[PDB]
């Protein structure tokens, strides 16, 4: 591939200089490097709670109190998740429910004053950021700016 | 509005359960306007702070990460956690669940070292560098010879 | 208090706006008319002002009516908006210095220097002998001697005259390594405060805990100096601990407080225990004070924006409009008679 | 009409809550005799 | 921790490691960006593929894997197979057109590189449009979008450098943003400058009167068609809304919303109204001849408010005939058994 991303052997990037036949080949390989809810969403789906349940069971009763104690607190959450109710991939947000409208009114006050549930200024926060994101992805994407936004976005969702 | 639609194609109770052909409005009073919900579709996910920042990070607990600090680290800012695999080394094997910095991560994806030292005058270092630059593999510490000492202290080619 | 606005250098300055005489006299409307119509009975005030220049010329723009200030009815009540209103008096810790028993440790009590306005340090002297003494302005403590040294009090003269009868003197002469360098102690304390500031600033911060702002302009004579001579220490040279004549400061208050601490802790110079609730400790704010304060807060707001226009006005004709804007004083004073709790 | 007052419908306090609660990830669904749905929001929540 | 500092450090660090030299580096990248275009176009030319597609496939290979195509843009380009097919044809392009392929990528790259390097430029600019009603980070980001806009139009043939060019394209982006998102209720750019002018005017008017101008001065000083009604209106829209949720009364625990009443909702009084009204109106409606009563009942009470267009086949003469004779027999017996007289309204 041309001169950005190409994995040949253990070395993984390939620049091209058509001057002399020169295939510059840089050496670092497919390194899944992620940050943000993106990365945790992945980790969260991959886990088979059953395994960690059994693994902690052993960790719980066998080693000394230091690492087994941590494991008993860590088995609590894993148990309920599995026990009865719903599964853990949901703690990650990708679809934000919006509170009803008349609950976040827009009203005529006096002369023309208007009152709105503060929730609406936050909502706009999220939407603008979310959109600006999409447009920043499409426009073209310089890394610093994409994350920068994704940070803002995150905060907003909070 | 009460039982009426927005444009008004249908306006009373006889057809209370149907929606308007050209525009969408099924009606009972504006209470439906205060109980219904909409959702925003987030670009790249973000997480619920209700689960991330409660004392026991329910995702930190479940996902064996730094329960309180590894999260904050990758979540809001750019500190990457190698998710599935990453063959190349830091000095040791791929860190299955460990997190790294921009700096070192940078050193990974493009190549070990970035050194752009560009010479002061037109004849002194332009010659030292040129003679040894194009096809000559330059070893670490290659002592270019003119402005001060142009020091190339790293790997393979130039 | 806020009229001599000294603005010197950052570009061009040397500004000197000076106050001459305050005069207010012709009420806009009358009492009853102010109640029939929704009106705020306030007297008009415009004092004389003359701004100087570093170049030949001093333009005096006589009047500027900023701030319409309410007046009192002969009975004592006001007329702010339609309804007659009243300013209720208040109560608090009178700006002085007292010594109160320590929090949790039954041991010994600690000193407190109270300086109102809010902006203006709040000091406390506490000794915890395993190796530390604590004097706190904003928060973090430092030695009680590093300061005396700065001013000029040396280990020998201090310890011997103040605490010969007070063995506590030994905690004062303790860190001798630092006590052997005078004016360097000034820079070193500056270091102790914490921003990452320029070591060099000749006599700037020492000024602040010196003469003008933080300490107070309450009448030179009986405002604070009353709480002094009778309670502790004898003299005051300059209202509060103040001086800026030679660069070398004088502090007739910093030593007496410790003096009384070593005294209060060692026997009966007198019986130095202050019952806070004693009324000679709690002062009553009469109407005047309550209004004069909001009046000066406004003056500051005014003086704030005027400074900005000492740089905005092109050449010398900047006396009237260039320096004064009545928006602050109005909102300020108006807010106090209509919105004050 | 001199009819004995009707038997209370769900209070708005309740509904406002559930939705406030829905405003946050959480899902609050009422249930039946046998753990099955039941409906507080009379007919305004089903879609379209 | 706290957001501003992290991003500032974030791009300031990278610029710190890679600022673009004044001429060389900007020229270099620029040259590469343009050749990319010229390339992508000639690529479209020999592939028959839309320049939009050639642009997204080279983007994917240089900026990101299947991951970046699948989440951002839902799913029309098959994550693997699709984009790859396209890449294959690009390879088939012999020595001559293959060159354009290799160029497009590197250009795309430079684009990104030129974009990184000039991020301090944005921040420095965006730094001054701070207190307009937008978050600094938001402002820098919009401005950033502005720089990306400049990258698409800069012609390196015309010697002027990217500095002066980016300034404009960014300042435009920011000001727009300020006018588009700053308020809760959207106000077009014209209204905005309008309001700025109004404001600036009121300032010059505050200068000497000692009287916060009546809306007379403002009209005059503003210009051609300015009147009292216009200024009172403009400043009415200028006021941002209030927080339906603000600390109220004595600031203890007062939320501005329990005090506003509600209008649509029929206070009990009205529910009782509609009951008797509809039961009694319904009784009358039945005891009458359907022909012209329903016509006027339905034409008036069922759809919208047309004598002629009101009756089916029977013309106006029978309409007015029965309308006015049934309406009066109905009102005069209702006069007898007084049920309706007590005006339900
Ligand atoms: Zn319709």
């Amino acid at each position: 591939a041309d001169g950005g991303k190409v994995k040949s052997d253990v070395y993984g990037r390939v620049e091209v200089d058509l001057v002399r036949n020169v295939v510059r080949v840089v050496e670092s390989y497919d390194i899944d490097a992620r940050m943000g809810a993106e990365a945790i969403q992945q980790l969260l789906k991959e886990l088979d709670l059953e395994a960690l349940e059994k693994e902690l069971l052993e960790e719980m009763k066998h080693p000394s109190r230091a690492r087994r104690a941590k494991a008993r607190k860590r088995l609590e959450v894993v148990r309920a998740f599995l026990d009865s109710g719903n599964r853990p991939e949901w703690m990650i947000l990708e679809a934000v429910p919006v509170l009803p409208p008349d609950l976040r009114p827009m009203v005529q006050v006096d002369g023309g004053r208007f009152a709105t549930s503060d929730l609406n200024d936050l909502y706009r926060r999220l939407i603008n950021r979310n959109n600006r994101l999409k447009k920043l992805l499409a426009q073209g994407a310089p890394e610093i700016i994409i994350r920068n936004e994704k940070r803002m976005l995150q905060e907003a969702v909070d | 509005k009460d039982y009426e639609c927005a444009c008004g194609k249908y306006k009373r109770q006889r057809f209370e359960g149907k929606v308007c052909e050209r525009c969408g409005v099924e009606v009972t009073k504006s209470i439906v306007r205060r109980y219904r919900m909409g959702h925003i579709e987030l670009a790249t996910p973000a997480a619920h702070i209700w689960f991330v920042k409660d004392v026991p990070s329910k995702i930190g607990t479940l996902l064996d990460l730094s329960a309180t600090e590894l999260e904050q680290v990758l979540y809001f800012s750019k500190y990457i956690v190698l998710d599935p695999k990453g063959a190349i080394l830091n000095g040791v094997p791929v860190e299955k669940r460990q997190l790294l910095t921009d700096e070192e991560y940078r050193e990974l994806r493009y190549g070990k070292q970035e050194t752009y030292p560009l010479p002061p005058g037109v004849d002194a270092l332009v010659k030292d560098g040129e003679e040894v630059v194009k096809g000559q593999e330059l070893a670490p510490g290659v002592v270019s010879r003119l402005d001060g000492v142009a020091l190339y202290r790293f790997p393979r080619r130039v | 208090e806020t009229f001599p606005i000294e603005e010197e250098d950052k570009g061009k300055g040397g500004l000197v706006l000076d106050f001459l005489e305050y005069r207010l006299g012709e009420p806009p409307f009358p009492q009853d008319e102010c109640r029939e119509k929704d009106l705020t009975y306030q007297a008009p005030l415009y004092a004389r002002l003359q701004l100087i220049h570093k170049d030949t010329g001093l333009i005096k723009e006589d009047e500027v009516f900023l701030g319409h200030i309410p007046l009192m009815t002969e009975d004592g009540s006001f007329i702010i908006n339609g309804a007659d209103r009243v300013i209720v008096s208040q109560i608090h810790r009178s700006p002085g210095v007292y010594f109160t028993p320590d929090p949790a440790r039954p041991g010994r009590y600690i000193a407190s220097i109270i300086p109102l306005p809010k902006r203006g340090p709040w000091i406390d002297l506490e000794v915890e002998p395993n190796g530390v003494v604590s004097m706190k302005v904003n928060k973090r403590k430092f030695p009680l001697v590093l300061l005396l040294r700065v001013l000029g009090y040396d280990q020998e003269t201090l310890a011997r005259e103040l605490g010969a009868y007070g063995e506590l003197v030994q905690g004062l002469m303790d860190e001798s390594v630092f006590a052997m360098r005078p004016e360097e102690a000034l820079i070193r304390l500056f270091t102790l405060l914490r921003p990452g500031d320029p070591p060099k600033r000749d006599k700037a911060v020492a000024y602040v805990y010196g003469l003008i702002a933080d300490p107070r302009r309450y009448d030179l004579g009986e405002a604070g100096r009353y709480k002094a001579e009778e309670k502790l220490g004898i003299r005051l040279s300059g209202r509060t601990l103040a001086r800026f004549e030679d660069g070398e400061f004088k502090d007739e208050v910093f030593l007496p407080t410790l003096r009384y601490l070593f005294a209060l802790t060692a026997g009966v110079p007198g019986h130095e225990v202050d019952d806070i609730d004693h009324l000679g400790n709690r002062r009553i704010r009469t109407v005047g004070e309550l209004m004069t304060d909001q009046f000066r807060v406004g003056l500051a707001r005014l003086a704030r924006g005027v400074r900005e226009r000492m740089l905005m006005g092109s050449e010398d004709s900047l006396t009237p409009a260039k320096l004064v804007n009545s928006r602050p004083l109005e909102a300020a004073i108006r807010e106090f008679f209509s919105r004050s709790q | 009409k001199g009819e004995d007052v009707p038997e209370p419908s769900v209070p708005e306090s309740f509904r406002v809550l559930v939705k406030e609660l829905q405003a946050l990830a959480l899902d609050v669904q009422t249930l039946d005799e046998k753990d099955n749905p039941v409906d507080i929001f009379e007919g305004l929540a089903s879609k379209r | 921790k706290i957001s501003t500092s992290d991003p500032v450090r974030q791009y300031l660090h990278e610029i710190g490691q890679v600022p673009l030299l004044t001429l060389e580096e900007e020229v270099e990248l620029a040259r590469k960006v343009e050749e990319g275009m010229e390339a992508i176009k000639k690529l479209s030319e020999i592939t028959g593929l839309d320049p939009d597609l050639i642009r997204e496939v080279v983007r994917a290979k240089i900026l990101g894997s299947a991951r970046v195509r699948h989440i951002p843009g839902l799913k029309e380009t098959l994550d693997p197979k699709t984009v790859e097919e396209i890449d294959q044809k690009l390879k088939s392009l012999p020595k001559e057109h293959k060159r354009y392929l290799h160029i497009a990528r590197e250009g795309e790259a430079a684009r990104q590189h030129l974009i990184e390097a000039n991020l301090r430029l944005v921040v420095s600019i965006a730094k001054k449009y701070t207190g307009r009603g937008l978050s600094f980070l938001d402002l820098i980001q919009e401005g950033n979008q502005g720089l990306i806009r400049a990258v698409e139009k800069f012609e390196y043939k015309r010697r002027f450098k990217f500095s002066t060019y980016a300034t404009w394209w960014i300042r435009q982006a920011i000001n727009r943003a300020i006018a588009d998102q700053a308020r809760t209720i959207r106000i077009p750019v014209h209204m905005v400058e309008t309001i700025n002018k109004l404001s600036r005017t009121a300032r010059q008017l505050q200068q000497e009167l000692g009287r916060e101008p009546t809306y007379e001065e403002i009209a005059e000083a503003m210009g051609p068609g300015w009147d009292a009604k216009r200024v009172e209106e403009t400043l009415k829209i200028a006021q941002e809304p209030v927080s339906l949720e603000t600390p109220i009364g004595d600031e203890k625990d007062s939320f501005y919303g329990d005090f506003i009443p509600d209008e649509h909702l029929p206070s009990p009084v009205d529910a009782a109204t509609q009951s008797l009204l509809s039961e009694e109106l319904e009784k009358a409606l039945s005891k009458l001849s359907e022909r012209e009563a329903m016509v006027l009942k339905l034409r008036k009470g069922l759809i919208d408010g047309e004598e002629v267009g009101a009756f089916f086949g029977v013309t106006r003469e029978r309409i007015r005939q029965i309308e006015n004779k049934a309406l009066r027999k109905l009102k005069y017996h209702e006069s007898r058994t007084r049920k309706l007289r007590d005006f339900l309204d």
